RNA sequence: AAGGGCCAUCGCUCAACGGAUAAAAGCUACCCCGGGGAUAACAGGCUUAUCUCCCCCAAGAGUCCACAUCGACGGGGAGGU
RNA sequence: CUGGGGCGGUCGCCUCCUAAAAGGUAACGGAGGCGCCCAAAGGUUCCCUCAGAAUGGUUGGAAAUCAUUCGCAGAGUGUAAA
RNA sequence: GGGGCCUUAGCUCAGGGGAGAGCGCCUGCUUUGCACGCAGGAGGCAGCGGUUCGAUCCCGCUAGGCUCCACCA
């Protein structure tokens, strides 16, 4: 469950998932890699779930290079609560992301391995994804 | 100790010095002690006196102990009625523990005044109070007590001055006169004759053995200051007084002054009883810990012996798999031969087959084998734990504070408790030699690491516990050898045991395996036994 | 303030369970007037007591809660011992 | 002359700060009038966070065996009680 | 005022974001400040340039002050922010 | 859940410039003396963050506790 250490501001807007990526649209760290298809806020809890699934799978293998984090933080009023009276609390923190992003890359282990080990880890995320590798 | 008879000792024989002493400083040190630095004779001298209750006593000291950064009020005030003054004369309140000083001092104008400093040395209860010559109106006073006490005299300032109520005992054949001797334990009430008396005083005199030219010898002795300043020693118990041990096996030591037999003891006393608190307080807990790791056995053994019944399906889960061929799926019983030609009949589950029925038999052997390593294991854990405490305890009978100090951290550490190269202390050994050894097993492991080679020889017990120590490259004659058995022999788990085996065994085999747990090889065991400070 | 709370900060009485004790039984008193452990102090005060026979009079100079030891007796003064 | 005017200046958390008076808190279930669906309680409606139900990946439990039956961390939907 | 009212909270002024590249722009939207201070902390003339880092060096210490080269600026700008 | 108060040594307390006053329980010492003591159990700002050369002392966020409120259909 990723967290940053220290934020400005607790609270932000929570803003628009237009357009593509700017950076991290390429493996380079790693050799196979998973990218995005779609645009969508992602959370620690997600990203933990497929990171262990993944190690897992693997069971020694090689190196993951995840891409992002969490960064942005996410409100939400309690519960059965009228409008207004200022911004509701924080709840956790999101990553945004936007189509053709990577989010995990793989080294040290075969292509079977590491597609098989990103399939896995898209059933626990969200969006439309495909299987990338190093050009 | 300090009776009206070592009272009156003093007051004579200070005033041999202070006739007239100039008080040139004031100091309170500590709560009940006051320094005078005193220009009498032509000299300066150091002038202690102490309401401190079981301390309580007064004193000339060459240790000047410590000025404080602080006066505190009582100084202050002594400051204000007494600096510079002159000690005209002493007194010694007619041979009760109590003591007066007629002093003369000029006032804020020049115009001489005098004064009476009063020190009274009850016991638990004793004082030290300031008051004036003619009106005896209290000025000062150190222990402050209110009459909530519904006692006879007042300690206030601003009040007249009272003494105690003087007790009906004659201070100095009087006593074969009004006290019955058939009473018997007459060591008590001589207290209820005379003034200047010590339970140990009257003890010593009343071993004698109608005694009273015990007394009026003693009297005498006193009266013409014949006495000899001596501390006794009493299988420790540490005791002292004007007159020498009369009759008990202590030790004695002799002085020529008074003065120096109260630093000699009180030097040491002010802190040494602290320490030995600290260290019973410490000992109590680990006691605890060490009782407790045993009962905790205890509890683990007499639960072992009601599920160990491993073997029994081990040896049936053989034969079933072993006569696997002849047996029905449903039946409840197998006569059954062991591979000693016995016959067993192995009860079945009527339902099951006999693979299953002899698995089960096997995971039954697994899940007992499973458990009794469990408790085998907490087992050894308890057991390293007593033993570790066991040595613990055995150094803290050997130890000295320096070590003590060092304990407490290790066992912090250990987590037991919660809140720098000095390690290994030595004495003389044979072939002029040096051994070396520490109390405490951290620097025990210190030494005998970092402090020598392989090569080198370590000397500990042949035994169940005791300490570690050898010299730098221990490779030295017999005469050393069975000299290090003594020092062995002398800390260990049974001090004054004649019959201590110590182990001799190059510390190239020396086992750096709880914290402690040193193993040895390369040995060689003698038997011996203690010795003296003739070790040393 | 009050009498019991003076007596304690002062250490005539060690607890100001037994100011109160004494105050109830009444074997004290004020300015001539009979008192009780809520009864107003102040400088100035003369002050009577008792102690099985021993009568106890005293003047009060200063009163305050901080109060260390031996500052308290700073707080009054003794007058008189009858009994 | 009193007094007033002009000029300069002082006096207000008048703070609910364009300040209603120099001067002011509450109960009403004993209540009343004028109006409102411009605005609340029921129901209806939109939403479906929540609720209920279904489903995906599948580690793991299941002696062995993911999917007999259960199903973690996570994910996606339906319904409109 | 009020996402019914009540209770809560707020009521004037300043700075930023929201604010959509002039300006302006709401919400019980997000962050913070004011109800002053200086008789020199003003005016003018003249002067010079910071913070930190590395070296060496008593007390001096990780950290005073010191010389030392590096150093658009990481400092300062009475106070909040721009 | 909201508001206010509090959260400093074992207990009770004071105190933007360096946390210190008193008291008590258990143990030990202790002694001639009318309950008159001493040492150790031990003496540590609920936590987090920020401003300042500095924070218990100013600010903010959160936890624990006490009190008040949590009404109309």
């Amino acid at each position: 469950m990723l967290l940053p250490k220290r934020v400005k501001y607790r609270r932000e807007h929570r803003g628009k998932m237009r357009g593509r990526a700017k950076g991290g649209t390429e493996v380079h760290f790693g050799e196979f890699g998973i990218q995005a298809l779609e645009a969508s806020w992602i959370t620690n809890r997600q990203i933990e779930a497929a990171r262990i699934a993944m190690t897992r799978y693997m069971k020694r293998g090689g190196k993951v290079w995840i891409k992002i984090f969490p960064s942005k933080p996410y409100t939400a009023k309690p519960l059965e609560v009228r409008m207004g009276s200022g911004k509701g609390a924080p709840e956790g923190w999101v990553a945004v992301v936007k189509p053709g992003k990577v989010l995990f890359e793989i080294s040290g282990v075969s292509e079977e391995v590491a597609r098989e080990a990103l399939r896995l880890a898209s059933h626990k995320l969200p969006i439309k994804t495909k299987f990338v590798k190093r050009e | 100790s300090f009776d009206g008879m070592f009272t009156y000792g003093m007051t004579h024989e200070l005033n041999e010095k202070i006739m007239g002493g100039r008080i040139t400083k004031i100091h309170q040190p500590y709560k009940h002690d006051v320094i005078f630095h005193i220009r009498a004779k032509g000299k300066n001298q150091k002038l202690l006196l102490s309401a401190h209750p079981s301390y309580s006593r007064v004193h000339i000291t060459a240790q000047a102990y410590e000025n404080p950064s602080e006066p505190p009020m009582f100084c202050m005030l002594l400051r204000k009625h007494i600096e510079g003054g002159f000690i005209e004369k002493i007194e010694q309140a007619g041979l009760d523990r109590i003591m007066i000083f007629h002093i003369k001092s000029r006032n804020e104008i020049g115009d001489e005044t005098v004064r009476k400093l009063y020190v009274e040395i009850m016991g638990r209860h004793s004082n030290i109070i300031l008051t004036d010559a003619a009106e005896n109106v209290i000025i000062d006073g150190l222990k402050h007590l209110s009459p909530s006490m519904n006692s006879y005299r007042t300690v206030l300032p601003g009040q007249d001055y009272k003494l105690p109520p003087a007790q009906d005992k004659i201070s100095p054949d009087d006593i074969l006169r009004h006290l019955s001797f058939q009473e018997g334990r007459l060591d008590k009430q001589i207290v209820d004759h005379f003034s200047g008396v010590s339970p140990l005083f009257a003890k010593e005199a009343v071993h004698r053995a109608t005694l009273p030219k015990a007394l009026l010898a003693l009297f005498a002795e006193v009266k013409e200051h014949r006495f000899i300043p001596n501390i006794t020693t009493v299988n420790g118990k540490e005791y002292f007084y004007l007159l020498e041990l009369t009759h008990l096996k202590g030790e004695a030591r002799r002085f020529d002054s008074l003065s120096e037999l109260l630093d000699r003891f009180y030097f040491g006393k002010a802190e040494r009883d602290r320490v030995k608190q600290q260290a019973q307080d410490l000992e109590r807990f680990v006691v605890n810990e060490r009782k407790k790791n045993a009962n905790k056995i205890k509890k683990l053994e007499k639960t072992l012996e009601y599920s160990e019944n491993a073997k029994e399906f081990q040896l049936y889960g053989e034969l079933l798999t072993a006569n696997l061929y002849m047996l029905k799926k449903g039946d409840k019983q197998a006569e059954v031969i062991n591979y000693e030609s016995p016959t067993i009949t192995i009860p079945l589950n009527p339902n099951k087959t006999p693979s299953e029925n002899a698995q089960a038999y096997f995971t039954k052997y697994q899940k007992a084998k499973n458990s009794v390593a469990v408790v085998e294991e907490q087992i050894r854990l308890a057991q390293e734990e007593i033993e570790y405490f066991d040595q613990l305890i055995q150094q803290l009978s050997s130890a000295s504070p320096r070590d003590i100090s060092e304990i407490r951290e290790e066992l912090v550490e250990g987590k037991y408790l919660r809140p720098h190269n000095p390690v290994l202390e030595t004495y003389e050994s044979t072939s002029g030699l040096t051994i070396l050894v520490g109390k405490n097993n951290r620097q025990n492991e210190y030494l005998t690491t970092r402090v020598a080679a392989r090569d080198d020889i370590w000397l500990h017990t042949k035994d169940i516990p005791g300490s570690h120590v050898v010299i730098r490259s221990s490779e030295p004659d017999e005469q050393t050898i069975m000299e290090a058995a003594t020092i062995a022999a002398y800390f260990s788990k049974a001090k004054d045991s004649s019959s201590v085996p110590v182990d001799y065994t190059k510390i190239r085999h020396v086992k750096k395996p709880k914290p402690g747990f040193v193993t040895y090889d390369s040995q060689h065991t003698v038997f011996v036994t203690p010795d003296a400070d003739t070790v040393i | 303030m009050r009498l019991d709370k003076f007596l304690k900060v002062s250490r005539l009485i060690k607890r100001r369970t037994l100011a109160k004790e004494v105050a109830d039984q009444g074997r004290i008193s004020i300015n001539g007037n009979q008192a009780k452990a809520s009864s107003d102090v102040k400088p100035g005060d003369e002050l009577t007591v008792r102690f099985g026979q021993k009568l106890v009079t005293v003047q009060v100079n200063e009163l305050k809660d901080t109060t260390k030891k031996e500052e308290a007796a700073n707080m009054y003064t003794i007058l008189k011992e009858e009994k």
